[PDB]
């Protein structure tokens, strides 16, 4: 009983439009929308009964919703606001009253894009002395020097995910406190066994999706504009 | 759909010129449920009306009964308006013993 | 707020057994649901109950409900990492899609890991493009060491943050620190206090 | 005589915002309850009405219908939005639901919804049903009524166990009034066809050519008249009845 939402990440700015979707293919007639709020449980804003019908919600004013098909379900944001920023759920359900949802999507609403920056991602190698020592080894990977905080920093090994022996900052770290609207650096770390490490063919790669602008957006500055990408480092294992 | 209504004014005990009694106005048949009655006294409303509780027969018909105490005299006229969805004018029935 | 939890936050040891709290006043109450979130993540349903007096159980997790008292339970026995989520309580008023539900604003459970095995050290990790770049690396210690930030602005210095190296059955705490200063790794975290024992290699 | 229980309701939705819902509650022809809109609890028009229930019994059952009210009232709202655009208000909606008393200890109760003047919805056995000439896209609503199992359960109740119970209480405690016998008084007269007016009798059946239909006093009592339609001279009314012990009008 899935239910997808995308995108799962979206930069905006005020007064521009932002269109959250939502499909679903159980064939469910009835599909909400709700945004989480730190202090707040989730807040019901629109829902639909069926195609061609949207409801006004608890909180509908600044939202609008379309439901073009039994598919799929829209919120819309024609003037967007700060106050927009949250994180927002989509769901849906049959006749019973189990409500299946989906995986979120995180807005953030900015006045002005500006100071959008993408990530330099680096990769530090274990240690020679970890090694001896553990018998273990520890990679470090380092996002910085980017703007806003929406990242998700993955771990590769040979083209496949892991998530064993990983773990990431909860919360990435300004790099210029004082500064308003600073930058940002995150850092997370890989722990293999010395074997595995040691290996010539296993490679590894700590990667960062970035989310920024759309092909969409628009941009007069000097900076390469800094879109949704992806940014990466590699290295192989060596005895 | 629309049902229209069915008006009875009547008598509780013999009239007699002159002798305190009530006067029924019993209201039926009407859809939508929502209506104003009125009773008049040579056509003017009558300001203590009582009225019962707005009910439904087996058939779903609502009706309603306004009463009101009364001393017919020769002269004297009583009727009962009611207005009603279902009718452009207010239909007015006078009592006739 | 027709539904409230307690507590707000609640850390416990791996290991440990915890309580949560849900009170409400929604009219009429259907049907109470448990949903855990991981940070980040989304909304993962554990159990749902139904009945006057309920008590259900899935696992680890068991929770009661008293429709009377309008109160409802969700027991975790033996804590593990993972349970480290947001728990929330949803009540529904009706037993179709008629209904609304009613979602309380979540419980944040911290579970601390439980270290067997500690061995406190600050490795340096070398740059694999640029080698003149590297990092430093506190790693190894139990939970009773804190990590404090940069006294110098321009040093950067990480959070703890455990890994779980599932299987050998490991788990192991670990701060970053780097900058661009003057900076060495022996001298890195001297703003925490890290243990005696603590070994720096060469 | 074997009585029939009925209560009575008739919600009124205007538009999405505006709504009413008063109820009536009948044993025979005798009114037993009233519950208007404007008030928090159902009302006694009567000293037994009240039945041979305990407070605490009734204060149980009166607050279940404070819920079921407000409940029914959102339900139908949201109802509209599932079947619209092909629902429109003004929206009216009636409910009877009771049971009638056989001899012995056997009821029959009943649960009849009627939409927009149209008997179409019915509790039968378990679930809701639609009965025969209701239209189609009502099998969206009884799907999702049908799908609230806590409410099939307590309707279940109430209907085959509660209703009959509490009757058999009810007709108890109304005896004195039930069996109650009063006498008509009839008056002659004659519009431009002739005239008899028997009032003032109960209980309902009476022997009064041409009848009329059985006209309410505001006393409880019933009115009647039977017409006849130049040959005056050899004719005079007569009625029979139950209060006049053998000695007709
Ligand atoms: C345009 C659509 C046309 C379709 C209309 C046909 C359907 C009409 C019948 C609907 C009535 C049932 C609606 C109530 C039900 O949907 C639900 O909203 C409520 C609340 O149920 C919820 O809470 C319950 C606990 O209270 C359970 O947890 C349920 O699982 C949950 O969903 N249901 C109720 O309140 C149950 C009451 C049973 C209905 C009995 C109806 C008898 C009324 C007789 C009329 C009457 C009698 C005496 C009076 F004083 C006043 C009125
Ligand atoms: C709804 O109906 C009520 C009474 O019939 C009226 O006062 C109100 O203006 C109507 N329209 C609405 C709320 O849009
Ligand atoms: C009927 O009752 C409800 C709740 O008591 C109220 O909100 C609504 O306005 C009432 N309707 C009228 C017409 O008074
Ligand atoms: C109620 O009676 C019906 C028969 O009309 C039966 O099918 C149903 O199982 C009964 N339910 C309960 C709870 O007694």
């Amino acid at each position: 009983a899935a239910v997808t939402q995308s995108p799962r990440n979206k930069v905006a700015v005020t007064g521009g439009k932002v269109t959250l979707s939502c499909n679903q293919t159980n064939n469910h007639n009835n599909m909400y929308w709700y945004r989480q709020d730190t202090g707040h449980g989730l807040r019901l804003i629109h829902y639909s009964y069926g195609a061609g019908s949207t409801e006004k919600g608890d909180i509908p004013d600044g939202y609008k919703a379309s439901r073009p098909s039994q598919e799929n379900f829209s919120l819309i944001l024609e003037l967007a606001t700060p106050s927009q920023t949250s994180v927002y759920f989509c769901a849906s359900g049959d006749e019973g009253y189990t409500q299946y949802f989906g995986p979120g999507t995180r807005l953030l609403v900015l006045e002005d894009l500006r100071n959008v920056t993408p990530p330099k991602v680096s990769l530090f190698e274990p240690s020679k002395a970890e090694i001896s020592h553990t018998q273990k080894a520890t990679l470090v990977c380092l996002a910085t020097g980017f703007y806003p905080d929406h990242v998700e920093l993955s771990w590769w090994v040979n083209g496949k995910e892991v998530h064993s022996g990983v773990c990431t900052d909860p919360q990435p770290l300004k790099e210029q406190p004082a500064l308003n609207d600073s930058r940002y650096s995150l850092s997370s770390r890989l722990r293999v066994s010395a074997t595995f490490w040691q290996n010539p063919r296993n490679h590894f790669r700590c990667q960062v999706q970035f989310y920024g602008l759309s092909e969409n957006d628009e941009w007069t500055q000097d900076r390469a504009k800094p879109v949704t990408q992806i940014v990466s480092a590699e290295a192989w294992g060596r005895a | 759909i629309q049902k229209t209504p069915q008006i009875q004014v009547y008598s509780r005990h013999p009239p007699e010129n002159g002798k305190p009694n009530i006067l029924n106005c019993y209201v039926t048949q009407f859809h939508p449920p929502h209506i104003e009655i009125q009773m008049l006294k040579n056509g003017k409303k009558i300001p203590k009306v009582e009225m019962s509780d707005m009910s439904f027969s087996k058939d779903w018909s609502f009706y309603i009964l306004a009463h009101t105490e009364f001393t017919p005299t020769e002269t004297d006229t009583y009727a009962c308006r009611v207005k009603h969805a279902s009718m452009a004018e207010p239909k007015t029935v006078y009592w006739d013993r | 707020t027709q539904v409230e939890q307690s507590p707000q936050s609640l850390v416990v040891r791996q290991g440990e057994n915890c309580v949560l709290q849900c009170n409400y006043s929604v009219t009429p109450d259907n049907h109470l649901r448990w949903f855990k979130q991981d940070t980040g993540k989304g909304l993962v349903s554990l159990t749902v109950l139904v009945d006057q007096k309920d008590k259900t159980s899935n696992g680890r997790y068991s929770a009661t409900l008293d429709k009377d008292a309008k109160h409802s339970t969700l027991h975790i026995t033996a804590t593990l990492l993972d349970d480290t989520a947001t728990y929330i309580c949803v009540v529904g008023d009706r037993g179709s899609a008629l209904g609304r539900l009613h979602f309380g604003a979540g419980t944040q459970l911290i579970v601390i890991p439980d270290i067997q095995n500690p061995d406190p050290a600050v490795y340096q990790l070398r740059d694999s493009k640029s080698s003149d770049k590297s990092v430093c690396l506190f790693t190894d210690f139990d939970s009773q060491t804190n990590v404090s930030q940069s006294k110098d602005s321009d040093v950067y210095i990480t959070d703890k943050c455990v890994l779980d190296m599932r299987s050998m059955d490991f788990k192991s705490n670990s701060a970053v620190a780097w900058s661009n200063k003057d900076f060495a790794c022996a001298n890195a975290f001297n703003n925490s206090i890290i243990p005696e024992d603590t070994f720096f290699p060469s | 005589k074997n009585y029939t229980f009925r209560c009575l309701q008739m919600s009124s939705f205007a538009n999405r915002s505006w709504s009413r819902t008063d109820s009536v509650v009948w044993l025979g022809d005798l009114q037993t309850h009233r519950w208007s809109n404007d008030s928090a609890t159902i009302s006694f028009t009567k000293p037994w009405s009240q039945g041979k229930l305990s407070n605490q019994q009734w204060e149980k059952l009166q607050h279940m219908f404070q819920v079921y009210r407000v409940s029914f009232t959102r339900d139908i709202q949201e109802l509209v939005k599932m079947m619209s655009p092909k629902e429109d208000y003004p929206i009216e909606i009636q409910l009877s639901a009771g049971c009638e008393m056989y001899p012995g200890n056997a009821s029959e109760s009943f649960l009849h919804v009627a939409f927009q003047g149209k008997y179409v919805v019915r509790f039968w056995g378990t679930s809701w049903q639609t009965v025969p000439g209701a239209p189609s896209w009502l099998d969206l609503p009884i799907k999702v009524l049908n799908a609230d199992q806590g409410t099939s359960a307590t309707v279940q109740m109430l209907l085959n166990d509660t209703c009959p119970l509490f009757v058999r209480g009810l007709l108890e405690a109304g005896k004195s009034d039930l069996e109650k016998q009063e006498k008509p008084v009839a008056w002659l007269s004659s519009v431009p066809q002739l005239v008899c007016h028997v009032s003032g009798f109960y209980p309902k059946p009476v022997w009064v050519t041409h009848r009329g239909d059985f006209l309410p006093n505001a006393d409880e009592t019933w009115y009647l008249q039977a017409t006849l339609d130049g040959e005056e001279a050899g004719l005079a009314c007569r009625v029979k009845h139950s209060s006049l012990g053998g000695q007709d009008i």
